[PDB]
């Protein structure tokens, strides 16, 4: 009486406990309270288009045949209890590779209280596909979704609600975020109904708010370009005659602006089409190859050899070109970074 | 799936009213409870939530102190407490029932209390 | 918290004719949203659940219509007997609810 | 039908949990290995692979028997049925044996109990790399194995006279080092849970400095021959020896930044960072000549070609016998 | 009600051997089958493979289970395929599928009250595909997926699509990062292999390469750089210095985007379409340092002689190129 | 003999084991108490937030089903009778990756004793994930951390606690990282409340500091080289205009290059670090540097009094920008 | 119906089976023949020495215990009896990494002969090691080999065989390299002698031949036209010194750009391969063609050594490609 109390009863409920069948089978939905226990939104992959989850994915329902009356109300009992009763299969939906961990023991939880109310708690590390629209890029915000649900059981036969008020059913650890680059705004969570060729599920959406912060970019990508470009608005400055002194201003502006247009685009998956940061580059590209096709100009204008301290003379395309170069970048950069900033 | 109330009552006002939800044809700890206020010729509003479950309650911002609700399993009953009522605290009091997808499927027969 | 502001207030039309109401909120409800009517001295009664969820004992006029925070409740060919106070009410948070929309002949 | 009912008379009690002789001697272990590689030198992860025939020799008492037969040569089924030593590599990050197309494992029991058992495992074990002298750097990198569980008293772990044989002696992944000798001692170390014996074997590596020599040293050089052949033109040609100037300083940078690339993550000099230092300061020290002579304007670039060459070739001369010596 | 389920249950599977597929001795057994794909991942050509998940089902016709008694489907749960006959359904193009367990393993099985399984998983498949790059990147794919029995014969199993071409779906509702899918087909095989003839269906897509990524990344460089080296007609004789930095700065980030392509690229052996047009202007660049070999040799109208020539032969040689690709 | 003597009592033991229920299921906790020896800690990879910890991951509990009184001796059993004894569900929370070491068995041990006390240990290879600050980088300080927690039990059924205090956790004067060095190692004993419930929990945290010379050699004295190099031009005259442009651009430009070179190596960070900072300056310093000369040409041969000027303020202004630095981060 | 018969023909035959022993082992040894259809030889990584290997492994042998006389078929039962069983132990011994695919099913084949014959066949992804000797790198010729031999049994046990003498290896003719060409394999039987015992072995040998194409383009050309560009350097006049050395070290700078950027495609060998001495053939004639300007600055004998230099280089250089490309190419 010592030990063999728990025991017995512990024989009791799992004789005649048909496990491959669930709870009201011709009678019933199996309603399943669920609810997910963020502890670390992991890093989000822009190249594989998929993010990192660590839950704590909490599921309850009603079995009856597990009913029992003893000296303790709640049964905490551990992982092998689980394998050999009826467990709901929820899956995700846009899942991509989950591993359940192991160490030390199978990190699961089962309780069963004396009205048949069961508690499943799994720990799962959730990779998610997230489609992006890079079309804002980097000044851009995604919904990255998490849809689970059953495989096997339809919309007749097993059903799923949050056990608590939708707004907070999806808790999200305070100090675990593992974000580098992005913001997590705010869960928001949906659920809806799919329809496939075996049946009618029941479908559970939780979607993540992600804000992209901008500082990589502008001081790795933006703010070169800016030094770049200005650095090759300096060539108006020199003397008309020093030839080899202004080639290297193009020629060397132009080979760093081709190496950053090709480091800025192999930091993101290959799309069909451009971002504003290739829009900001392609202008940018545009500045330093007209202050090359400006000096050219010159140099076609430019008689004689050799310098005065003598009609060599200063090009008047040379001194429009000094106010009319950074004036029209400064316009540029003030549209463009009012136009993507409030969006 | 029958839900039952009290009657009618009338008090002073200041004064202090228990009344009750009982229900039949189901447990009441599996799933929430809700009650809300019905303002005559006006909209509904929410007053609190009960789980019987686990004995946690909580109200609306705006019915803090004077209104607080207690569930007893062993009686099938859950019970709703006003105190320092007001001479516009006039109403009738509906019994819900938290159903499927946060509907409230079932609503009492309600309450009538008014002021003198 | 989430207010529901319901639109009309108070508008008659004839029998047998469609109309809707629609309900907005100031933040994401989506298909939580619960459609009751009211008849005169009687408890209130679920129509649809979710965003469009048709409960049972619901005929097929009454049909919803969702969104991230618009919601629209149809009711095609109207009789006599489905006169009513119709009330908007969410439940993604604490639940609230609206004013109500008055029919009549 | 007769050995099928010697085998089921073999595990008729036997319980597998404990080991021989568990309250009365220590359960003596002979192990033999025989080496099939030595897999490529992880110089960045200070790690070493290594594929062997891990060999077991013990006794059990309660698998003697009596038969026509002399040896009974069994698969891997009947391995997880009987006592099995617990034997780990303790300076091994992650080993695994082979599967395909069985679990590569035998079982011989002799007639006096004698049993033989060996295993291939695959063994990418960590070897402790100081790099204080890179390249010229000669390792000995460690292969240590013992029981995990049962302590010095309980099971005793011998050498079985012969050692570490390698194989045809061709069949190595070794890039660069060459095997030069292999090592055998035994040990006894204390832990928290008791005392164990502990049977290391060392593997002595040398390395040969081709790959450092073609890819680093020799660009290294003659780009500063390079810096060298600056001095030879005349000093009116500004841009054509200013030009000769930065060249080679952001080719010294490229070359310094692609060896640190090279360096297995240090946190201290090396000699192919002093080799790397000397001519650093070498191909800044004409520069500063130059710009100083520029900012003078012919005696002292004709100065300058006789000393670099000097110092150099003492350099040099002194650097290498110091370093390989 | 539930214990007439589990008379059910425990009379179907109670003789039943697993071992023997329906009809062993009979007819064949037809396993219909559909697939729902999901989603279409990478399609990397380094490695030449695609990643796919699908919802895989099958469906037979097997004789054992059938019941008399509960007039519903009985959808069980994954844990009861491990007791029942299974088709070895394998992909014959798979380099490394896997079904995912999480958070149990992800199967369904509905047996239909006359003999009905519906059977089904959720399987990622990395599938190799036999990729063209005769035409890189201007090409066009045509990767298959190839599915097959691996012990029964087409004496004893035949596969057939369930839907005449509803069969495969979920393709419109497709993400791909590069190409574009435009086709799909379902086909019926019998192949001859060494044990013997097997039925195969084969299911391939076409993938359409978007050019975008690579018109910005790699034409406008190249194109752009060009017209770089074309400043260095305008640039007058007498400078010497200025036109052969202009001249020879062309050719060496010309040789860098050459050699900085072929990375992000497999390892191939022969010419591709965009290494044509890399070539192509690859030597105009030597044509405008020859054009200054010359011009300098002389001493001037070969000056304006390539601005007469150079966007001529430009010009007509993107003409045809971009009209034969 | 002393071989059905110790059979048939671990068969008494084994019999009627009841491995779903832990011991003293209807009453106190038990208490578990834990030590960790530390083998090696591999890769602190900063890309991936984590660090690779090998440990001898040993517990110890009391179960007063597992008591004998015949033999005098400590029973060290296989390493396969764990699966037939209750053991705790310890989970690491902040890990990503982990395996129990399989050649030759599985490494695991199971040491009983005659009072009941069991004796559980493991080596264990975990992947921990670390959550670094770099702003300071490369003279940061970093805390990565280890959380072993309990899961299905909460604080009334398993008590943790450190068993042998501050000696409890070995290895840790050892362990020499290839760029890091451990300055302090910290043990914390807490209890952590969730949803559904509260769990107790064990924290084994180190301190590590980051060895400044490697990142000095590679990074920061190309930095200051090329800045000399800069100013190398302000020593020639003004009229070689090519010479000194040519300097400028390509002093400029390999700062460039090393700049974005050296942030391919660290993850995708959204703010300066010390590094950027001092790239920043110094890039300053030389793009000020040939705007110099293009001041000097433009006021000279567009229309020496500023060059040796310049020849004061830029080595100076670059003494004490590299003060500040130096005094404000260490 | 045949159902009864099947199912009490296949539980004769496991009813006394006994798995730990091979067939017939009280007398002589049996005999295996196998066949291997390769599937696909798949990458051939050279920078870790190994070509990965997916094929169709088929086993055969006779074991007289399953013999059975009432259903005249093959007898092709689950993937899943194999497990019940005996399986010989034939391992790869050049074997890194290998593993058999488990989707949807095990990857597993089985067939009962009326006479015994077992066809034990798997699917395997072998990733073998091979041993390369690239000394004339690029246009080099490998020979890849594959031991299969028995673990547990000697030959007093066991007997590997081929099938079909050159009738056994099929597939191997259609194939997917991405580099090399096979033209050549071999299948050679063996008897290896260890320590504890003599074992059979079957040896699979393949034979690559590297493509030159991808070298061709990718450095031999790049090499020859930089040697004429650093060669356009002869025919500047010699006042324009800026030019020409900057002409010249372009060249060489990009000459050993090449020479570095070219090791990340090769190992970490030690020696010199054919394509490192023609890359360092090329790196001289740039070398002491700017060290010819170096004499010509030195005398300004100067049109003359110019016009000596011009009508000697290419003769040399060609020669040098002669002796370079008739001592490898046959
Ligand atoms: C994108 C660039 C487009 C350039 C288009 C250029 C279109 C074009 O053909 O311009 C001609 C002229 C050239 O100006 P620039 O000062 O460079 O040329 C002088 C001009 O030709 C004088 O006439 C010459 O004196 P002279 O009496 O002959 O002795 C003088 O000779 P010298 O003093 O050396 O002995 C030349 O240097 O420019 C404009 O009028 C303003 C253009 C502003 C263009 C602003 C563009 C933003
Ligand atoms: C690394 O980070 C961890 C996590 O913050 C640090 O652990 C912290 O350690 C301090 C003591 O060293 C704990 O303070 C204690 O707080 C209790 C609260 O009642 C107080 O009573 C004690 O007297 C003591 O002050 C603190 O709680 C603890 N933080 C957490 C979250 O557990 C650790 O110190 C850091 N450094 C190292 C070298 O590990
Ligand atoms: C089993 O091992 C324990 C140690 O873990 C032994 O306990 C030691 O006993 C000696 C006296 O015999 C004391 O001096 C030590 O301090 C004890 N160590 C600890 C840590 O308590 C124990 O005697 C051994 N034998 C058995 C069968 O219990
Ligand atoms: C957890 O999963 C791993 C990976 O398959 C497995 O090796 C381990 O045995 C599992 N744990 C248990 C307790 O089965
Ligand atoms: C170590 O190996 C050598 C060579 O095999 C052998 O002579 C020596 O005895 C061994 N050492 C032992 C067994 O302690
Ligand atoms: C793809 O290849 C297969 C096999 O060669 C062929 O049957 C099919 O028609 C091709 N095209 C399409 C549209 O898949
Ligand atoms: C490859 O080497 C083995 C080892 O001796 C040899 O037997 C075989 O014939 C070789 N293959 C050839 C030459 O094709």
């Amino acid at each position: 009486d010592n030990t063999t109390v728990f025991t017995r009863i512990l024989d009791r409920l799992l004789d005649g406990y048909d496990n491959r069948l669930r709870p009201g089978l011709g009678e019933r939905v199996t309603e399943v309270k669920t609810d997910i226990f963020v502890t670390s939104f992991g890093p989000v992959s822009d190249h594989d288009m998929e993010y990192t989850i660590d839950v704590f994915f909490r599921q309850s329902w009603k079995d009856e045949r597990l009913k029992f009356k003893g000296p303790m109300t709640v049964l905490r009992l551990n992982n092998l209890m689980a394998s050999k009763i009826w467990t709901p299969d929820t899956f995700f939906h846009n899942g991509k590779k989950s591993v359940a961990h192991n160490m030390t023991m199978p990190n699961k939880l089962l309780r069963i209280t004396e009205d048949g109310t069961l508690l499943y708690t799994m720990r799962l590390t959730v990779r998610a596909e997230c489609p992006m629209h890079l079309e804002d890029f980097p000044m851009d915000a995604h919904a990255c979704p998490l849809k689970f649900g059953s495989y096997a059981y339809t919309r007749a036969e097993v059903v799923y609600e949050w056990t608590r008020e939708p707004a907070r059913s999806v808790v999200v650890a305070e100090d675990g975020s593992r974000l580098n680059q992005y913001d997590l705004l705010g869960q928001t969570v949906d659920s809806g109904i799919v329809q496939s060729s075996t049946g009618e599920y029941v479908v559970m959406t939780t979607h993540f708010h992600l804000k992209r912060k901008i500082g990589y970019f502008v001081i790795q990508t933006y703010l070169p370009c800016i030094m770049t470009v200005i650095l090759s608005q300096v060539s108006f400055w020199l003397n008309r005659e020093s030839v080899p002194a202004r080639t290297v201003f193009g020629v060397t502006t132009v080979l760093t602006m081709t190496t950053l247009s090709i480091s800025a685009r192999n930091s993101l998956p290959k799309v069909a089409y451009a971002t504003a940061m290739d829009w900001f580059i392609a202008v940018c590209y545009a500045f330093v190859f007209s202050a090359l096709i400006e000096f050219a100009t010159v140099n076609y204008f430019t008689k004689r050899g050799y310098a005065w301290d003598t009609f060599n003379s200063v090009s008047k395309i040379d001194r429009l070109s000094r106010i009319a170069f950074p004036l029209l970048f400064g316009i540029f950069n003030l549209v463009y970074w009012a136009t993507y900033l409030n969006r | 799936v029958q839900l039952q109330q009290s009657g009618a009552e009338l008090v002073k006002p200041g004064a202090s009213v228990k009344l009750s939800c009982t229900a039949s044809g189901f447990n009441i700890k599996d799933t929430y409870m809700y009650w809300v206020k019905q303002r005559p010729e006006q909209g509904l509003e929410w007053i609190g939530r009960i789980d019987p479950a686990n004995g946690d309650t909580k109200y609306d911002p705006k019915f803090q102190g004077k209104a607080t609700i207690t569930t007893d399993t062993f009686s099938n009953t859950a019970y709703l407490q006003l105190s320092s009522l007001t001479s516009e605290d006039t109403a009738v009091y509906y019994c819900a029932r938290k159903g499927l997808r946060w509907a409230m499927d079932y609503w009492g027969q309600g309450t009538s209390v008014t002021v003198s | 918290n989430i207010v529901m502001t319901q639109s009309p207030k108070s508008m008659s039309m004839s029998v047998g004719e469609r109309v809707t109401l629609s309900c907005k909120a100031s933040e994401y409800v989506g298909t939580y949203v619960s459609w009751y009517q009211q008849k005169p001295e009687q408890s209130p009664k679920l129509l649809i659940y979710g965003a469009s969820n048709r409960y049972t004992g619901v005929p097929d006029r009454f049909t919803g219509s969702g969104s991230a925070t618009d919601f629209t409740l149809t009711i095609g060919s109207v009789q006599a007997e489905d006169l009513a106070d119709y009330h908007c009410g969410q439940s993604y948070s604490y639940p609230t609810f609206g004013a109500g929309t008055k029919l009549e002949l | 039908g007769d050995v099928t009912v010697i085998l089921n008379n073999l595990l008729e009690g036997y319980d597998n949990k404990l080991r021989p002789d568990i309250g009365v001697k220590p359960t003596l272990i002979h192990t033999d290995m025989y080496v099939n590689s030595i897999g490529p030198v992880n110089a960045i992860n200070m790690e070493y692979t290594i594929d062997i025939f891990f060999a077991q020799t013990w006794y059990d008492r309660r698998l003697k028997f009596n038969s026509t037969i002399k040896v009974l040569r069994l698969n891997s089924n009947m391995v997880g049925k009987i006592w099995i030593p617990d034997t780990f590599f303790r300076n091994s990050k992650k080993a695994d044996a082979h599967w395909i197309t069985t679990p590569n494992r035998m079982l011989r029991i002799w007639n006096d109990g004698r049993v033989l058992y060996t295993l291939r495992l695959t063994i990418d074990a960590e070897c402790q790399l100081q790099l204080h002298n890179f390249p010229m750097d000669e390792h000995s990198c460690p292969l240590e194995f013992s029981s995990y569980g049962y302590p010095r008293e309980e099971i005793v772990y011998q050498w079985k006279r012969s050692s570490v044989e390698v194989g045809d002696t061709r069949s190595w992944r070794l890039y660069q080092f060459s095997f030069v000798g292999l090592r055998n001692t035994t040990e006894v170390v204390k832990t928290t849970s008791g005392d164990y014996v502990v049977m290391s074997v060392y593997f002595d590596l040398s390395r040969r400095m081709g790959y450092f020599t073609i890819q680093t040293y020799i660009p290294c050089t003659l780009i500063v021959v390079l810096s060298w052949v600056s001095f030879w033109i005349n000093k009116d040609a500004v841009p054509a020896r200013t030009s000769l100037g930065i060249t080679t300083v952001l080719t010294m940078t490229t070359l310094s930044t692609i060896a640190r690339k090279s360096l297995p993550k240090v946190s201290y000099v090396t000699a192919m960072d002093l080799f790397v230092s000397v001519c650093f300061i070498f191909v800044f020290s004409a520069l500063v000549e130059y710009g100083t002579l520029h900012y003078f304007v012919a005696k002292m670039d004709s100065y300058a070609r006789i000393f670099f060459p000097t110092a150099f070739c003492l350099f040099n001369l002194v650097y290498w016998v110091s370093y390989l010596y | 009600n539930m214990s007439y389920v589990k008379e059910t249950v425990d009379r179907l599977l109670k003789g039943y051997d697993i071992r023997l597929r329906p009809d062993f001795g009979g007819p064949p057994v037809d396993v219909g089958m559909r697939i729902d794909v999901a989603s279409i991942d990478m399609v990397s050509e380094v490695n030449m493979d695609y990643t796919l998940t699908m919802y895989f089902q099958q469906s037979w016709k097997d004789k054992r289970l059938s019941y008399s008694g509960i007039p519903l489907n009985l959808t069980l749960d994954n844990r009861v395929a491990d007791q029942l006959w299974v088709p070895d359904t394998y992909f014959l193009n798979d380099k490394k599928s896997f079904v995912h367990g999480v958070t149990v393993k992800n199967r369904m099985i509905r047996l239909h009250p006359d003999g009905t399984v519906l059977y089904g998983l959720r399987i990622t498949t990395t599938a190799a595909c036999m990729m063209d790059l005769r035409r890189y990147p201007l090409d066009e794919q045509n990767c298959t997926l190839e599915i097959e029995s691996y012990g029964y014969t087409t004496d004893d199993i035949e596969f057939y699509w369930n839907g005449g071409e509803g069969a495969v779906t979920g393709v419109n509702k497709i993400e791909l990062p590069q190409f574009s899918i435009v086709d799909y087909k379902m086909v019926s095989k019998k192949v001859e292999f060494t044990t013997g003839a097997y039925p195969r269906l084969s299911l391939s897509f076409r993938l359409k390469r978007n050019i975008g990524y690579f018109i910005l990344q790699t034409y406008m460089p190249s194109t752009l750089i060009t017209i770089l080296s074309w400043v260095s007609f305008w640039i007058n004789y007498d400078a010497s210095a200025a036109r052969v930095a202009l001249g020879i700065t062309t050719v060496l980030t010309m040789t860098t985007i050459s050699t900085h392509l072929r990375e992000t690229l497999p390892k191939i052996p022969y010419v591709k379409a965009i290494d044509i047009y890399l070539m192509g202007c690859f030597v105009f660049v030597f044509l405008a340092l020859l054009e200054y070999a010359f011009v300098n040799y002389i001493f001037n109208s070969i000056d304006k002689w390539s601005r007469m020539f150079f966007p001529i032969t430009f010009s007509l040689f993107n003409v045809v190129y971009w009209l034969y690709y």
